This record gives C-alpha cells, sequence and structure tokens, in this order.
C-alpha cells in the first residue's frame, strides 16, 4: 500500500473489493464505500438510490 | 448508485 493511495468508506482504508459511491456529490462520510462495510452482498450491482451512512442521516 | 470493482481483494 502506497502512502498516497487514497483512503475512502467509514473504515478509513484504501480501495478493495466492491465499492459502492454515495448519492451525495458533497458526501462527507467517506464517499465511495466498501460492500462489506456498509451491508451490501459481494458482486452485485446496485441499481437504485444509496446514501452513506452519515448522508442517509443528514436532515433534508 | 454508482459501483465499482477493484483490483486489490
Ligand atoms: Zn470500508
Ligand atoms: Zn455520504
Amino acid at each position: 500500500i502506497d502512502p498516497n493511495e487514497p483512503t475512502y468508506c467509514v473504515c478509513h482504508q484504501v480501495s478493495f473489493g466492491d465499492m459502492i459511491a454515495c448519492d451525495n456529490e458533497n458526501c462527507q462520510g467517506g464517499e465511495w464505500f466498501h460492500y462489506t462495510c456498509v451491508g451490501l452482498t459481494p458482486e452485485t450491482r446496485f441499481k437504485g438510490k444509496w446514501y452513506c451512512p452519515t448522508c442517509r442521516l443528514l436532515p433534508q | 448508485a454508482r459501483t465499482k470493482q477493484t483490483a486489490r481483494k
């Protein structure tokens, strides 16, 4: 792991596996999320709406 | 949602 490789997700780790992007362009929760960290089944698509654990609790 | 598969397991 190169120290320059960006980290992501709730877990603050580099990219690995399947990842999903928070729909919020201004996401402050980690932008991209490893499927396992967010309860998604590996090697599946996710066609519809998805917010990360932070953005899904933000007031609208 | 946008999803991706990355090389690293
Ligand atoms: Zn993670
Ligand atoms: Zn978010």
